């Protein structure tokens, strides 16, 4: 029944600022100390700070004393934090958190469902979408691996299906990757008996909703 | 000359001090404990102002003179805890109240009775906090250590003034 | 501030086993709690007050500890069990959480199928050529690839991700990329990337030539 | 004769110790504070340990003695700041340990910096707090408190032994 | 929804012992502290102790050390408390409280029912009902006050109605008053038309369940 | 141990307007915490933390207050407010309540009616004698009786009880009832409650003759 809500993402100019909220609800807003904190894949999980909307104290760990500032509104229900300067060391999820006292010690037991920043100058970009041919060099053992690479595209998520998802066994789409240039780039394979592949048709059909690109790539045994 | 018997009793007096309250500040209070204390430095300082008392022994000029000159060296070795005990107690006055220059873990028999506690921190990290009476008492606790470690420091540095031929 | 160190880094068992994992305090702490995070998710609460089971917690596990020194420990694992568990207490400022153990599901040695794709036509008339050497179904996660052209050793060149595991057979797939420019790839004739893997008794090499198809 | 000079020496000294105990002691550290801080035992006992130095007046037999005869007034008053002295510490030391025999109200600029702190009853309502970090708090500063005291009893009773002479 | 039930009223011996109970539902017994209050009309409100359950800690307060001891059954979800060498000084009533950590401060957040403790050695005894009768001598402004007096009961409570319940209007029921023998009395008056007192016909019923007493008392002008 | 003192110990209004009271600690406190009772029941939890209603508390109450001295206040009296507050504290050990504050309802005054019984003729055959003198619907509460047998001032035999106010007239009832033995009845000819209240221009007695019938 608790709950916290929070916005799903943000996108923000570097050295810009962004301001993000998390809203309560269901039990007595002005009661309890309020907690933010950052996760990245580098560095586990970290804590900012903490606001107690009673009355305004707040703390702060030293290391980002200078970053973050926390504010709260005591009629709406709702938390703010502020960052400002980001740089590309910031993206990182920010989750808020409630805190009890309870069985003796403290613990955190809500939590938000968490919001993903992520720092970038880039433009949104649709993606070009070239095929991994099935090939003699991609024939094994009545088996043929065929696939979409999905290249260029900003920012995330891309969708992949296949033939509009009538083809779903051994489908893998493997996690986006950032390139050098800015851009992700993203690949996704199947294997088809090796003998059909001149008779049946492999349609991976690609949607970029944030451009609102929609592709359909046919797949065939032209190889190179 | 004839303060020296003076000046030597109140060198005796001054090293007793030293035990004293080295001994008061070794009480458990946390994890941590301030330098001197770690470095041992009240019972070597209060054992060689004790012995460098020797002027006690007064001008004996029977023979060649048996104040033996070895007692200068004696005299001599004493001076060298003045000036350490002085720059030791300010920089551990220093370290209770900006940050951490250094940490040392205590003695393992002080950790048993005090092993969940710091004074060198002292702020909640939950704000509904900043009143509890939990609090008020970390305060205090550093308000104290800061008073030991303030009459050490004038204490030692009244050798210094004196200590010298 | 002090800090968490958990072992091991990753954990690995059958179903029915038991399996413990532990956690060290630089210092001793009041209490540890533990939690549980999917990829995905927001982590969730787990073990309170190094006792105490959370709501719905399934009895199969338990918490002990004291001091310095806390284990946790699942009395038979199940398929659900898989997860990253993150240890954090709140004894000083600032509350910290330590850097995680993965748990992980063991079965049989499987050796990768390998597959090579030249690039496309659409490529080259783009002016990109990029060669993706992909291993699939494989266990366990730990392989090598490396490139060579013409018998050269690349380097520095190549990006390569490998997907969660599956929750059926518990297999990996993987995948690298290499990308050069039209002009280099042009150059030579013979392009290779070379698989090693516990499950082979030497490196497969796959590879074809430029120009020749 | 000629340990006297000795002997006021060292009563200095003395004197100039409880000066700093007494104002170690006011750190403020609760509602309720030690009968001697209550009674401004320290300044006055110091105070007049060191007047009673006089007998660091050189013994200058001029027909009579400079030493003026209301100096031994002045050196037995001394006496009986000695023995009071020391019955208000070895009274203050029990007041902590077992029960309040007094309660005192300490003084108003004390009290603006504890005001919700007593280390005298130090045992929580809450038994779910009996490991709490503020309990381990509090029974630290018992623990200073009875240091100091017991360093302060100690001491006091060392004039004793040789204001007499 | 969070409950703690205690059992009504207890009788015992002078001198003797008595074991009262606090059963909780709606939540985790383990994990919250349990505190015991007592009340009586001349102190009010006194904190005889408390009991953590999670462990069996225990804490007292120094007066009434000596008398109580507290235990907790860690399956059962039941809490008790034992009193020892009973004396007339403990007649009261006994609550089972809940406390919490709660907005920076304990706040008691649940009560129990309350338990009434009678010390007595007196058996039980049947009342004697004495009417007082209308008469002249009771009579004022068209009305007249007559009654029922409850006289020499053990124990508590007497229940009075009128005329089965048919009479209610103008009805005062005293508090019964404890007597120097042990017994208890009571009385009940009503004023009705004093035109009428010599056609009227008025009967108290009284009932007495824990002797099972059930009399009924007409009550006329007819007597002095 | 710190002690609260509460004022007044009874206060009292009209509907529809501000009340105040007090609460004083002989040392400064964290917090104080508020509690209603009414006969009959637990106390309810009212007021937390100084100034937090409980939940299902009325807009129309407030708390406040810092270091030694607090007050509540009630901006519009109304029926249902009439109860027993105790103040409470936590800040050392023991816990302690204070003494409590009593609410009334003000009405205007009113006289009581005054009624005799002489003993019934069943209790006089059981050897027992009892007198009870009524003061009927009356306010305020404050009366007294003095009982006297043939102007003779009677003392220490005597008990009285009285209702609690009546919610809907706000008055009050009383009896006050005298006993002697029988032996003790028959020795006297004249016997007489005598009553006085702020109603009463002079005290009203209400008496009878033994054997007058
Ligand atoms: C000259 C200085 C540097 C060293 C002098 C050492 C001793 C004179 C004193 C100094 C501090 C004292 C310690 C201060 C506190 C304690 C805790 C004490 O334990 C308790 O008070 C609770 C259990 C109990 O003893 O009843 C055990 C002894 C000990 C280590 C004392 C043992 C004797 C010590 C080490
Ligand atoms: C600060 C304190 C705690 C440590 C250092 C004290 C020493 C520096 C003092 C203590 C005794 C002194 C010594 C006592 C005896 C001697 C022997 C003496 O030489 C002889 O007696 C020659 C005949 C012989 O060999 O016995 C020369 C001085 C010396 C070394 C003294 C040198 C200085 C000493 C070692
Ligand atoms: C021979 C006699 C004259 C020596 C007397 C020395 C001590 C008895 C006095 C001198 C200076 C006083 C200290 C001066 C400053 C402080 C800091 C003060 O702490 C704070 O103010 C913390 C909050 C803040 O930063 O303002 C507490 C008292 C204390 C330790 C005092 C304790 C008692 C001291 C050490
Ligand atoms: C012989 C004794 C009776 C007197 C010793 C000299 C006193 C005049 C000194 C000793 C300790 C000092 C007290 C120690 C601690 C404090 C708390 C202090 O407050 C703080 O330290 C925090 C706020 C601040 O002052 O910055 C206010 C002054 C006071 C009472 C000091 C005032 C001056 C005192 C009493
Ligand atoms: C800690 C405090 C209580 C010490 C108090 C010391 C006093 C009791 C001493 C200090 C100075 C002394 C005084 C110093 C000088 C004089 C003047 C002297 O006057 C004379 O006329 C002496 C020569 C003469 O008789 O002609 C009488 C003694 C008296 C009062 C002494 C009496 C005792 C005094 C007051
Ligand atoms: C001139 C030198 C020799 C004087 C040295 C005096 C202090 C340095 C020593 C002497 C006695 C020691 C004290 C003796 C007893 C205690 C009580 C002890 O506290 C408890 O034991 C609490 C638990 C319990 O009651 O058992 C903590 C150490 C302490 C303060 C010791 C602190 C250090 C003291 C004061």
């Amino acid at each position: 029944q608790v709950q916290l809500q929070q916005p799903g993402a943000e996108l923000v100019k570097p050295g810009a600022s962004v301001k993000m909220s998390c809203k309560a609800s269901g039990y007595t807003f002005t009661s309890y100390n309020m907690h933010w904190v950052k996760q990245t894949p580098g560095r586990g999980l970290e804590w900012i700070g903490a606001i107690y909307p009673g009355n305004g104290d707040t703390s702060y760990n030293q290391k980002f004393k200078g970053k973050a500032t926390l504010t709260a509104d005591k009629s709406s229900s709702t938390a703010y934090m502020q960052l400002s300067s980001l740089t590309s060391e910031d993206s990182a999820v920010y989750y808020c958190a409630r805190s009890t006292y309870y069985g003796g010690d403290w613990y955190f037991n809500v939590w938000g469902a968490g919001t993903t920043v992520t720092v970038s100058a880039a433009s949104t970009k649709g993606p070009s979408v070239f095929p991994l041919a099935p090939s003699s060099k991609s024939t094994s053992g009545g088996t043929a691996a065929l696939g979409c690479l999905v290249k260029d595209y900003f920012p995330e998520p891309v969708t992949v299906s296949w033939n509009s998802g009538a083809l779903t066994s051994g489908v893998h789409t493997f996690p986006a990757v950032l390139q050098s240039s800015g851009l992700y780039s993203l690949s996704s394979v199947v294997t088809v008996p090796s003998s059909s592949l001149g008779t049946q048709t492999y349609i991976c059909n690609v949607n970029h909703k944030p451009s609102n690109t929609k592709v359909d790539k046919k797949v065939e045994p032209k190889s190179c | 000359m004839r303060e020296s018997k003076t000046l030597g009793a109140v060198q005796i007096m001054n090293g007793l001090f030293h035990i004293a309250l080295g001994g008061l500040l070794m009480i458990p209070a946390g994890i941590y404990a301030p330098i001197c204390v770690t470095v041992w430095y009240p019972l070597w300082g209060g054992i060689m102002y004790i012995i460098s008392g020797s002027l006690l022994a007064a001008t004996e000029k029977n023979s060649r003179k048996c104040l033996v000159k070895g007692k200068m060296i004696m005299n001599s070795l004493s001076l060298f805890a003045a000036i350490s005990g002085m720059i030791l107690s300010i920089m551990d006055i220093l370290n209770i109240k900006i940050s951490h220059f250094l940490k040392m873990e205590s003695l393992n028999f002080i950790r048993a009775h005090t092993p969940y506690i710091n004074i060198y921190n002292c702020e909640p990290a939950n704000p509904s906090e900043k009143n509890s009476p939990s609090t008020q008492y970390c305060y205090s606790i550093q308000s104290l250590f800061l008073g030991i470690l303030s009459v050490m420091l004038i204490f030692a540095f009244f050798q210094e003034l004196v200590i010298a031929g | 501030q002090i800090v968490l160190s958990q072992s091991p880094a990753i954990l690995s068992a059958s179903p029915g086993e038991k399996v413990t994992m532990t956690c060290r305090a630089s210092s001793s702490v009041s209490y540890i709690h533990w939690f549980q995070q999917k990829p995905g998710s927001s982590p969730k609460p787990w073990i309170y007050a190094t006792s105490n089971l959370a709501s719905g917690v399934p009895v199969r596990f338990s918490g002990s500890g004291s001091g310095t020194s806390y284990s946790l420990t699942i009395s038979r694992v199940e398929a659900e069990d898989a997860a990253t568990y993150y240890c954090q207490q709140w004894t000083s400022n600032p509350p910290t959480f330590g850097g995680g153990t993965k748990l992980e599901i063991k079965r049989t040695v499987a050796a990768p199928s390998v597959f090579i794709f030249p690039p496309s036509d659409e490529q080259l008339k783009s002016g990109t050529a990029s060669v993706v050497c992909l291993l699939n179904n494989f266990y366990p996660r730990e392989a090598k690839v490396q490139w060579k052209v013409d018998n050269a050793l690349q380097s520095g060149n190549s990006q390569e991700s490998v997907t969660e595991q599956d929750s059926k057979d518990s297999t990996y797939s993987l995948s690298s990329t290499l990308t050069l420019s039209k002009a280099d790839y042009e150059k030579h004739k013979v392009y290779a990337c070379e698989v090693t893997h516990q499950g082979l008794s030497s490196p497969v090499t796959k590879s074809f030539n430029r120009g020749e198809c």
